[PDB]
Order: structure tokens, then sequence, then C-alpha cells
């Protein structure tokens, strides 16, 4: 529920800094209150008495100076500390966030959370915290100290201040609401244009760009919305606090002049009281000025809080030692649909993969075949089933011992910025050169490591040397082949261009002198040729099981798929 | 910098209303800050006999001032919000009418995020600049000038004395802005590279969950980042502290107090003439600094307008040039060609002097080592770009002398994009001919092998093709191919890299293409040799300079680059 819980405890600089800030506010308060008697000597019959109070005010202001200096230093230190803590927290928290929370724009929000908060969080305490809170409390203490000298005046400000606070609050709220209304209307307007620009290639080719243009043009030009209630809800956002302050000015000046006209106080110092009221009305103007910085800080802190409030996954008290030998798997109607509506769903898959074989999951398009691998690994959670690898349950197991059984090859490869040797070593920080050599030789990548300018040290990152498809996929295959985890679940990368990649996959699958349970979501018949037991999957539920040859006798939905793959591999493009 | 660099060029109409709103903002600001002068007058009034009615006249003037100030502010904001909408509407209309003249290659260049960014962000930023940034800036500019003049006309001593803290602030700022010389651009570079690394880290999430040893890179990058900022800001601490201290309304108060006490105690001036400085003139310091922020508020809108005008000043397609009589020796088919040398982004030419000819009803294969300007040569034929030297002619008429309808009635392309429009499926199958009598649609869909997948839909032929329609690649590539079979354009551009997407659902796409290319001139952009090795003729090329052309066996046994390309060990 933490919105911006930055500090651990530390208690000490916290309490000290709060007390110092309060004393620094009291400094300016007593400065003005000590200005109070000064004017009574100028507009009077004795203009020489002023020197004493001038000296006292000098003492007050040097005290104020020292206080503000020390509070500014403590503020910059606290800014450093808060930056460090919050960014380390967000970084260490990102991995445990629920996986399906990353949409196309939620990802952009998260990306902004840790790319645009450097300079706007270090200079936060010394720019928003201290000034705003030092300017809010000051009027109250000024009125309080004014009370014992002129109680007729004091109570007036003591009752006025909440009205001005409420006016500031209401003005800010009105401005915010107006801005949201405006930008929402603008987006709703330009949506049509945003759409018309993406289909600019299907329209012109369909020789129908002129009517398709005229339609949206007519619509956009016609619609107006008249903007009038928008202006009427905008105006008060601008002119409310100016009016409040202008009215308070007349009120206070009038009450002072009225008290003068009766003879309670005297003329020589009524002017001092007026000056003090004018001094008292300034922090409100300062707070009114510190609006836009406040709004931008609200926006960025909202990004950070939204990141810090995402749902999480749960794992507890796992028991592993090895897998013993090699785990067998199991499903029970896992039913994973992401909402019950639009999604893989998987309405009724239930099988059992014996302890260590090759097994391909063929089937028509519709990525149940990939969510099955996700569920097997650990990334997703079956909403109502129980994956029971070997005899336990993965969902009721510890996180540290959860990402320690599977080793995954991914359909879409991913290499982080660094030397490819580091990428391949990103699976085992140990792995002496025997392991690394056998891995780099099994996946056909020794060729790439030998025809490299400097050798094994190229910085791939983004925009690699060539490293298009086949190369990155072979690096990923080698990396996933390094890890010792005794179940290898392969995902057939969509690249039917590289005979080297094909042979690399076949080799990694069938030639490893180790012994692991293998699963390969494959479509290249060369791959599913070795799998001694295939699982056909349409609309969730498994539709067919059995060895290869046996399914080619049944003659159901697999003979058709085999005869369709044996034909869509020699399709010539002659024309007759 | 100055009067005209594309920005005032965009902002041509908004000059007269802008200066009107400016003078009105100055006036309303003076109306905002006159109450203090009124207070000074009442203060003087208090020390010579008050009476009943004189102070009441003063107060009546004050309340009238309040009322008229509020009225003026309301009038100003209404006039601004009025003058903004017409300009926004004209801008959007002109932007659309320009958008429907750009060459197709521009869109593929930009992408998807660029368009939305440009349109939405720039229009909204321009609106904000017009409605907020200008009045606040002119007000923050006019206020200090006014208060300074008023402080000088009442006394030249105290204002000259008060000028000091401004000097102190300026010298401290100028001394500060010598230590962060390159540090600013270095930190900007750090910021952009950290943005890049953040994007990378986020997009590669699943791997991180399995191999938990791949987060060390990002971790150490973040550590070095925060260390850099910490080591950067540590020195400037005391300097910024002094910069702040010598502005605050505390020091101004003591300075004014000392100067006034020295002046009055020696009878050099009357005491009532010290009221203006006790009033406005103690916040003068913090008020001056607002000028920098008010002026800096314009940067965003200025950059937005610059970018938008640079975009809008793009060049459209060529002129429908001199119509000359066609048919020196050619036919409806037979798309000749000649020394093209397209180039694009000049310095580097991507193509070179090619001269080939597609026969009336035969296929042609544009084989070549990928990346060596192989697809661009085809896209250029569909007027994605204009040639800089040479002339294409579908038949005899150069594509320049052909309207945007006579062109796309003789050239139909199929590329690596889907481009589905928001409507009923029957319309997307019948976009070519807008009124097919609901049976030609069905036969042209039962010839593209998309009949079953459209029949077993939520609502069949009438389910709106939304972003979440529940479709895929080869499931809608067949939809666009069904749309293309209705066109019947006797020239086809066939990007072959669409037959092996989602390699599961590609047998149907192959059947669709088979019954789509029936006796019409094709031009296949080959990606595999065995599929194309029997078309009619094979053209090899490496960044222009067509290496050799002819038939399969001819290319095969000549020692050719074809022979060095089809020997990847037969694979």
């Amino acid at each position: 529920t933490w919105i911006a819980l930055v500090p651990n405890d530390h208690r000490a600089r916290l309490i000290g800094f709060a007390l110092l800030a309060f004393c620094s506010v009291v400094a300016r308060a007593v400065g003005t209150v000590l200005l109070v008697p000064l004017m009574a000597a100028l507009f009077g019959e004795a203009p020489q008495r002023a020197w004493l109070w001038l000296g006292w005010l000098s003492a007050a202001t040097v005290a104020g100076w020292v206080l503000d200096a020390v509070t500014a230093r403590i503020g910059i230190e606290l800014g450093f500390a808060v930056l460090n803590h919050t960014q380390h927290d967000v970084a260490d928290r990102l991995p445990v966030v629920r996986l399906d929370w990353f949409t196309a724009e939620n990802t952009a929000t998260a990306r902004q959370a840790i790319a645009a908060t450097g300079p706007e969080l270090v200079g936060l305490v010394v720019n928003l915290v201290t000034p705003l809170t030092s300017a809010i409390l000051l009027p109250a203490v000024i009125a309080l100290a004014l009370l014992p000298i002129s109680w007729q005046l004091g109570v007036a400000a003591l009752a006025g201040v909440p009205l001005l606070l409420g006016a500031l609050w209401a003005s800010a709220a009105f401005a915010r609401r107006a801005d949201t209304a405006a930008d929402k209307a603008n987006t709703a307007l330009t949506e049509r244009i945003i759409e018309f620009a993406r289909t600019q290639q299907a329209l012109r080719a369909a020789r129908r760009v002129e009517p398709a243009r005229s339609l949206v043009g007519n619509a956009l030009a016609s619609q107006h919305t008249a903007t009038m209630r928008l202006l009427g809800m905008q105006i008060p956002g601008q002119l409310l606090f100016s009016i409040a302050s202008q009215l308070a000015l007349i009120v206070l000046a009038g009450t002072t002049a009225a008290l003068t006209i009766t003879g309670t106080l005297t003329v020589p110092e009524a002017i001092a009281l007026i000056v003090v009221m004018v001094r008292y009305l300034e922090p409100f103007t300062a707070v009114s000025e510190l609006a836009p910085a406040l709004e931008s800080t609200r926006a960025t802190l909202g990004r950070i809080g939204s990141v810090l409030t995402a749902p999480v996954m749960v794992a507890g008290s796992g028991t592993w030692r090895d897998g013993a030998v090699v785990p067998r798997i199991e499903f029970d109607d896992v039913a994973f649909g992401y909402d019950g509506g639009s999604g893989p769903v998987l309405d009724g898959v239930s099988f059992c993969l014996q302890p260590g074989t090759t097994t391909a999951i063929v089937g028509p398009s519709g990525c149940g075949k990939s969510t099955i691998l996700a569920l097997i690994a650990g990334l997703h959670q079956p909403t109502r089933g129980r994956v029971l690898i070997d005899g336990t349950d993965v969902a009721t197991l510890d996180a540290r011992a959860q990402q320690a059984v599977c080793s995954v090859v991914f359909q879409h490869p991913y290499l982080f910025h660094g030397t490819i040797r580091d990428n391949v070593f990103a699976a085992d920080p140990g792995a002496s050169d025997d392991q690394f050599a056998q891995a780099v030789r099994l996946a056909r990548v020794d060729e790439l490591i030998a025809r490299l300018p400097d050798g094994a040290n190229t910085i791939v990152g983004e925009a690699g040397s060539a490293l298009s498809g086949g190369e990155r996929q072979r690096v990923s295959i080698a990396r996933a082949l390094l890890k010792a985890a005794p179940v290898l679940l392969v995902d057939e990368a969509t690249s039917a261009l590289d005979a080297e990649n094909e042979a690399a996959v076949v080799d990694a699958l069938a030639a490893d002198p180790r012994s692991r349970t293998r699963v390969i979501v494959a479509h290249r018949l060369a791959s599913i040729r070795h799998a001694d037991r295939v699982l056909f999957v349409d609309d969730g539920r498994v539709v067919e099981d059995g060895s290869i040859s046996e399914l080619l006798t049944a003659g159901g939905r697999f003979s058709q798929f085999w005869r369709q793959q044996h034909e869509a591999a020699e399709w010539q493009i002659l024309a007759e | 910098s100055w009067r005209a660099q594309a920005a005032s060029r965009l902002l041509a109409p908004l000059k007269l209303p802008l200066v009107l709103s400016g003078v009105l903002a100055a006036l309303v600001t003076l109306a905002q800050l006159a109450p203090f002068v009124l207070l000074v007058e009442l203060s003087r009034l208090l020390v010579s006999g008050a009476g009943a009615h004189r102070l009441f006249t003063v107060g009546f003037a004050a309340v009238g001032l309040l009322g008229t100030g509020a009225l003026l502010a309301a009038a100003l904001t209404l006039w601004l919000h009025v003058i903004d909408a017409r300009f926004a509407r004209a801008l959007r209309l002109r932007l659309l009418s320009k958008l429907s003249r750009l060459p197709l290659g521009w869109f593929t260049s930009r992408g998807s995020g660029s368009i939305k960014k440009l349109v939405t962000d720039d229009t909204l930023a321009l609106h904000y600049l017009v409605t907020h940034a200008v009045p606040d800036a002119v007000a923050a500019v006019v206020a200090p000038v006014g208060v300074l003049v008023y402080l000088f006309v009442v006394d030249w001593r105290v204002a000259l004395v008060l000028f000091g803290p401004v000097l102190v602030y300026l010298t401290i700022t100028s001394s500060l802005t010598i230590q962060s010389g390159p540090r600013i651009v270095q930190a900007q570079r750090w910021a952009e590279k950290m943005n890049g690394e953040a994007g990378s880290y986020l997009e590669g999430q699943p791997v991180i969950r399995v191999f938990g040893a791949a987060s060390s890179s990002f971790r150490r990058r973040l550590d070095e980042y925060i260390g850099f900022l910490v080591a950067w800001q540590r020195p400037l601490a005391g300097k910024k502290t002094l910069m702040d201290l010598a502005t605050r309304p505390a020091t101004f108060l003591w300075l004014i107090a000392a100067t006034g006490t020295l002046l009055v105690a020696t009878h050099r001036m009357d005491p009532v003439n010290l009221l203006p400085f006790m009033f406005l003139g103690t916040t003068f310091g913090a008020r001056l600094l607002g000028i920098a922020y008010g002026l800096g508020g314009l940067r965003t809108g200025l950059l937005a307008a610059r970018h938008l005008q640079v975009t809008l000043d793009e060049t459209e397609l060529a002129v429908r040039e001199h119509p000359r009589e066609p048919l020196d020796g050619e036919a409806p088919a037979t798309v000749v060609f000649d020394h093209v040398t397209f180039g694009y982004r000049p310095g580097v030419p991507v193509i070179q002097d090619v001269s080939l000819t597609l026969r009336p009803g035969t296929v042609t294969a544009l084989v070549g080592p990928s990346g060596s300007g192989k697809s661009t040569l085809a896209t250029l034929l569909a007027r994605f770009h204009d040639v800089e030297r040479g002339a294409i002619r579908v038949g005899g008429q150069d594509i320049r002398s052909l309207a945007a309808d006579e062109l796309y009635t003789r050239v139909g392309f199929v590329l690596q994009e889907a481009q589905l429009v928001h409507g009923t499926a029957a319309e997307n199958i019948a976009l070519a001919v807008p009124d097919a009598p609901a049976e030609q649609v069905q036969v042209a869909a039962r010839e593209a092998q998309i009949h079953d997948r459209v029949l077993r839909l939520p609502d069949g032929y009438d389910t709106v093709l939304g972003a979440n329609s529940g479709l895929s690649g080869g499931e809608r590539q067949r939809l666009t191919i069904a749309r293309a079979i209705l066109g019947d354009t006797p020239v086809l551009i066939l990007d072959e890299a669409t037959a092996f997407a989602d390699p599961e659902s590609e047998y149907l796409v192959q059947q669709a293409l088979n019954r789509l290319t029936r006796d019409r001139t094709v031009l296949v952009i080959a990606h595999r040799l065995h599929t194309i090795t029997r078309a009619d003729q094979i053209v090899v090329l490496d960044h222009g300079r067509i290496v050799e052309r002819g038939t399969h066996e001819e290319l095969l046994a000549a020692g050719g680059r074809y022979c060095r390309l089809w020997d990847t060990g037969q694979g």
C-alpha cells in the first residue's frame, strides 16, 4: 500500500531535521514580530529610538541565516539517501512482479519509472518539502504571536488562514480537472487522424483514398463541441485565489483603519500593523507560485508509485535436492485464460510425460503450445490445476528452488549488452572451460567464435555485427544448454532460413551425452521426426497422443498434418 | 535564433491577436498589483486626519479595482481560448490534407509511434503554448519592470542600495556555470543510455526469471549511474546554498530596515515615503528569478512547432508530367525499365543502372544476397519513391505520367504488412470493388482458403475487425490476398517473405498464392532458391549492378555467383 515509502527508519536525521525546520520557521516569525515595534518609532515624535530594535532584528536575521544554511545541507543529504533507496527498491522489486502485468503501455510506464527520475528526486527535499512546509506554517505562527499584542487583529488572521488554504486547494483542483478534460477531448478528436495514417497503404492501393479522406474530413470539420462549458470550468481555476487575496487585503486594512478611528490603538503604529498584515499575506502567494513543480512531482511520483504497487507472485517453503534423477511431469485441467475471456484458456489439457523422453507439441496456430511451456517452467500460474513435476507441486515450492529445475530456450531470442562469452556464461558463474567448451561446440557456434575479429569478446548488445536470427539463436541455444537443470524445454525459433540452425537444434536435442527430460514445441518435421511421442493440441485440450508411426495408422488429424508438411516444402512458383 | 526559422513561418496568423493578448496581460497584471499603491495612499491619509468619508472613497476605489481586474482577467482568458480553437482546426485540416499526398515510403520510414507522437503531442503542446505559456511569460516579465520603476520614482537611494543582492546572485550563478561545463552533456548522455538500458531490461523480462544471473549488468549500470549523480552534486552544495540564501525575503527586510533607519534618523527623508519598500519590494528578489522560468516555459512549444513545420514542409510526389503518346513497341503488360540509379539520402546510391524487362505473362525472380538493395528495387516500381535518372514504363507510359488511379489499376502489390481497416470482414474482402453482390465475396474467399475461418467467427461476416479480433498472421494474410484477387490488376509484386510466416498456417497461404497468380505478370522477391528455380528468368544483383540474368541452368553452369550461392552444401 506504500505510495512513496522512501526511508528505512533512521529516525535521527528525521527528527532533528523536522525540529530544525520548525525553529527556522520560528526565526522568520520572530523577525516580523520584532519588526512590529520598529515602525512605531519612525512615524512618531521620537525618531531616534529605532536603533535598539534594529540591532535586535539583525540578531534575528543572522540566526535565520545560520538555520537556513544547516537545513539546506541536511536536505541535500536526505535527497541523496532517498534517491539511493527508492531506485534500489524499484530495481530489486521489478523481477517479482506478476508476469502478465506488462502490457504495451504499462511497460512504457515502467520504463519511464527508472529513466526519468534521476534529477527530479535528488533535488526534491530542498525544493518542494522545505519551502512549502516552511511557507504553510509561517502565517499561523505569525498570527499566534500577533495575538498577545493586538487580539482584535490576531483572531482575524487566525480565522482567515483556513479560508485561504481552501481557496488554494480548490483553485489547484479546478485547474487539474480542466486540464484533464481538455487533453481527453483533444485525444478523442485526433484519434480518427491517427487511424487514417496507418491504413494509408491499403487505401491508395484499393484506389479509394479520396472518399475515405473526405469522410473523416467532413466529420472532423463538422464536430465543434462549442468549448463553452470548458471555458466556463477553466476560468475559476485561473481567477479564484487572486480574488481571495485581494479581498483579504481590503478586509484587514479596513479592520485596522476602523480600530484606529475609534481610539483603541494609536496612529504611529497602526501603520506597523498594516505592514505586518502585508508581510503575513506573502507566503500564500509563494505557495500559489509553487503549483507547477508540485504537479510535475505528482506525475513522476505517480509513475513510481504505480510501479511500486503492481501485484506480485507467491512462493513458499520448497523442498528439492536434485530431481533425484530426472523429473516426470503431470497436468490437471490447468485452465489458464488470463481472464476467462480473450486468451489461451486451455480448457482441459491433462497428460503425463514419463521420466525422460523427447516430446513434441504439434498443432494448429493459437499459442496454447507456448503457454504450456510457460506453465511447465514456472513463469505463469495454472488458475485451477496442479503441475506436479516428479511428485511434488511447483506452485507450493520456494522461489529460489523454483528457477532451478528448468532450462529454457525461447522463441524470440534475447541477449543483453555485453561480450557473447558473458552472455553464454550468464547461466553458470562457475563452469570451467570444459563445460564452456562442450557447450560452445555442441551448439554450432564455434564457427562464429572462430571467424570473429577479436574472438569471443564482441559486444553484441543492440545492433550486432551481423547476428541476425541464426547467430543470436545459436548463442541462446548454447546458453540454455550450459545450465545443468535436469529438464530442457525447447521452443522452436521461427527461422526457416538456416540449415546450420536446423542442425544445431537437432544436435542439441538428440546428441547431448547427458540425460534430461526434453520437450520441444516444434513444427519443422525434421525435429518432430526424432520425438518418440507427440501431443496434438487444438483449442486447449490434447486431441491426440501416441508414437509417430502409430498416429500414421489411426488416420485422424495427424496424418493430414504430416501430409500437409510433406507438401509445403517444395512449392514451386511456376506459372501456367 | 531570430525572426524566421520555420517557427514564425508556421505561426503566421498569430501575431496581431498575440500582441493584443500581450498588452491585455500587462494591463491586468498592473491591475493586480495596484492595490499596494492604494494602500500607500491610505497610509499617508491616516497621518493627517482620517475623517469619515475619505477612507470610504479610498475603499470604494479599491473594491472597484478588484472587480475590474477580475473582469479583465476573465475577458483575456476567454479571448485566448477562443482564438486558439480556430487555429487548431485549420492546423488539423491542413495536416490531414498534406498527409494524403506523402509518398508511401515515408510511412514505412516513420513507423507507428512516430505518427501518434507527432500529431497528438505537437497539437497538444501547441495548444498549451498558446493558452498558458504566453500570458504567464508576459506577466512574469512585466511585473518586475513595473515594480522597479515604481520603486525608483519614489526614491533613487533605496533602490540603488537594494540592487546589491541581485549582483551577488548573478556573480554566484555565473561562477557556478563554469564547473558544470561538459558535465551537463555528459549527464544527458548518461540519461539517454540509461533509458536504452531500461528499455532493454524490461523487454527481456522472462529470461531474467529463469537465468537469475543476467541482472548483474543492469544492476552495476544503475549503481554507476547513481554514483555519478552523487559525486556530481556533492561539490555544488555550498554554492547553491549561498545562491539561495542571497535571494530570500529575509535579507531584503534587514537591508531595507537598515537603509531606512539610516535615512530617517538623520532627517534626510520623511518616514511615509518608506511605505513602498515595506510593501512590495521585499519579495522583489524571489520575483526576479521567476523571469527565467517564465521564459524557459516556451522551449517545449517552440521545439514542437519547429518539428511540426519541418514535417509539414516535406516534398510530395512528382508532377503529373508531360503526357506523351505511348506504345513505341510495348503492350499492356511488359513493364520495361532503364538506368534507374534510385539512390535515396543521396551520398550513398543503393541501386545502379539496371535495364530489364518482364515478359507479358511470365514470372521474374529478384534473387540476391539479402541486404544488397533487393526489395527496394521492387517497391520503387509501385511509386514508393521517384527515380532521379531514367524512366520506368508499364507498357509505354512512364509512371510519372499516370494518375494515382491509372497506376493502382495496373499494379497490385502484396507485401510484408497486413493493413486491415476497421469494418466488417466483407468490406475488407471487398475493398477493391466497394459493392460486390455478396456472392463474389464468397467465391473470392473460398478461393483464398479463408471461408471456414470466417464462417466460424463470433458473428461471421460481420464481426468488426478490432485490434483484439482474435487473429494472427497467415490467418489474415489470406484475408488481404482474398482482397487482392478481386482487384484483378495484370501486374503483381509478390514479396515472397510472406509465405514462411507462422510456418504452421502456410500450406493454405501457398494454395492462395497458387490460385492468385494465374496468367498475370509477376515479380517475385526471392528468399529461397529451390522455390523460385523454375519461374522464367533469374536476376542476380548486389547493391545495383545486375550481375547476370537468364534462366536456371544458364545461371547454374556458368561459374556464376548463382553457382557460388546455390552451393551452401545444397541447403
